[PDB]
């Protein structure tokens, strides 16, 4: 099993910045596709590759980065509205052996409120 | 030599013990039961098949090596042929299975047609006919012996330049060969395995071609791992006879020795199918 911690939240204001970060720690042996959901609507999905595919009302305002090397994802929050206060979850597809199978995680959970 | 005389008939009694009821459990299950008989267990009723043609003639081992050979000419040249048989078809059958594997993981969609031929008729022509082709140096060469004060079953060829080439044939077309076949076949899979998120399309279908691919694998490491301390020993023989080597006949005879207990303890590649079965079968 594989544990992934979640960090970025807290009191923020509108149109400001921020940045979450979610790592992978445990028994890795590669990472494939990691993002950032809301049922769970994907936000922002960057896979190993890079292949960033952002969601509808993502578009111009969030960007997402990883660094494959620290097992972390980090998304880059401008230009909050307030519909974007809500939790994040950080989703990590991985797998612990050649011979297993894909498994799938989830992290604990993200609380973003825009002040206003 | 006593040692050697007290060593060797006990590890042929434990394989052919061992053998026999692995490879007629193995043959009863899959065959008479109608039981799992997919593409690799296909491949690995063909592999059990030929092990225990090989192992129902250990007591003549055995019996040779304790004492002496009262059988005959027409047995020992049937024990050698079948020894052949049996040592040719197991590594072919390992690198039809890695062969397999390849085209099952590789080409994961296109793959039925020349995965159902290739196992089905291809299989014959490219084992059993060369396996059994390969047996005419067993039907002109092995004869019996009057040594003194006892017998002995082996092949006499007219010197030792046949020796030579023999064993170089047994090199190649036992080790080389289908090894080179199944480094390329393994190292492309293992490529694929590690890279490709998914394969095919499914969960289901990635999950099921790891776990068929795994003992696989562990098959092949044991079969080499058994066989390579005898072609180690058997190539410094090789080049003992190439006159590359000079040393004392103490050298020599510690050869000799080394490659009769290692060929003795190599034979336990015959209980590889039957372990392998038990072990994951759980
Ligand atoms: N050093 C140095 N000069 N080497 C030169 C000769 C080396 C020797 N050549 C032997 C030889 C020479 C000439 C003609 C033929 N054979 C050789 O190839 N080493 C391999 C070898 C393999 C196995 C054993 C013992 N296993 C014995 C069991 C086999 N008995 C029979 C099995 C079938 C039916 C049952 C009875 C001993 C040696
Ligand atoms: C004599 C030569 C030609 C062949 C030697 C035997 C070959 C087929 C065997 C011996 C060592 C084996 C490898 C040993 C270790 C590993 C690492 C792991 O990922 C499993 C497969 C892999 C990669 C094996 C593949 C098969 C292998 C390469
Ligand atoms: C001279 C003869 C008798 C030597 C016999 C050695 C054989 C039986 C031994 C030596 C090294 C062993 C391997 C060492 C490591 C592994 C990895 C493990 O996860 C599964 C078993 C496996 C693959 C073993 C299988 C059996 C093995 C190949």
């Amino acid at each position: 099993q594989v544990q992934l911690q979640e960090s970025g939240g807290g009191l923020v204001q509108a149109g400001e910045s921020l940045r979450l970060s979610c790592a992978a720690s445990g028994t890795i042996f590669r990472l494939y596709d990691m993002g950032w959901y809301r049922q769970r609507e994907l936000v922002a999905s960057i896979t190993s590759g890079g292949s960033t595919k952002y969601g509808d009302s993502v578009k111009g305002r969030f960007t997402i980065s990883r660094d494959n090397a620290k097992n972390t994802v980090y998304l880059q929050m401008s230009s909050l509205k307030p519909e974007d206060t809500a939790v994040y979850y950080c989703n990590a597809e991985y797998r612990t052996g050649i011979w297993e199978e894909l498994l799938d995680g989830w992290g604990q959970g993200t609380q973003v409120t825009v002040s206003s | 030599a006593n040692f050697n005389k007290i060593f060797l008939p006990t590890i042929y009694s434990i394989i052919f013990l061992t053998g026999i009821v692995g490879n007629g459990l193995v043959i009863l299950v899959m065959g008479y039961q109608k039981k799992l008989r997919s593409m690799t267990d296909k491949y690995r009723l063909h592999l059990s098949v030929a092990d225990l043609l090989f192992v129902i003639t250990l007591p003549f081992w055995a019996v040779d090596a304790v004492a002496n050979w009262y059988f005959g000419n027409f047995l020992c040249k049937a024990v050698h042929v079948i020894y052949t048989v049996n040592l040719y078809s197991s590594v072919w059958i390992l690198a039809f299975i890695s062969l397999d594997r390849y085209l099952a993981i590789v080409h994961a969609t296109n793959s039925q047609r020349p995965r159902k031929l290739l196992a089905e008729k291809v299989v014959y022509v490219g084992v059993w006919i060369p396996a059994l082709l390969l047996t005419i140096p067993d039907f002109i060469f092995a004869n019996v012996s009057e040594a003194d004060d006892r017998y002995i079953c082996d092949r006499f060829y007219p010197n030792d330049l046949w020796v030579v080439v023999f064993q170089f044939q047994h090199i190649m077309v036992g080790l080389i060969l289908p090894g080179i076949v199944i480094l390329s076949c393994y190292c492309i899979i293992i490529s694929r395995l590690k890279s490709v998120r998914l394969l095919s399309g499914s969960r289901e279908k990635d999950r099921n071609l790891r776990r068929i691919t795994r003992p696989t694998v562990i098959l092949i490491l044991a079969f080499f791992a058994c066989w390579l301390p005898y072609y180690i020993g058997i190539s410094i023989d090789s080049f003992i006879l190439l006159e590359i080597i000079k040393q004392g006949c103490e050298f020599e005879n510690t050869v000799h020795k080394w490659i009769s207990i290692t060929e003795a303890l190599a034979f336990f590649h015959c209980c590889l199918n039957p372990i392998l079965y038990a072990f994951l079968g759980a």
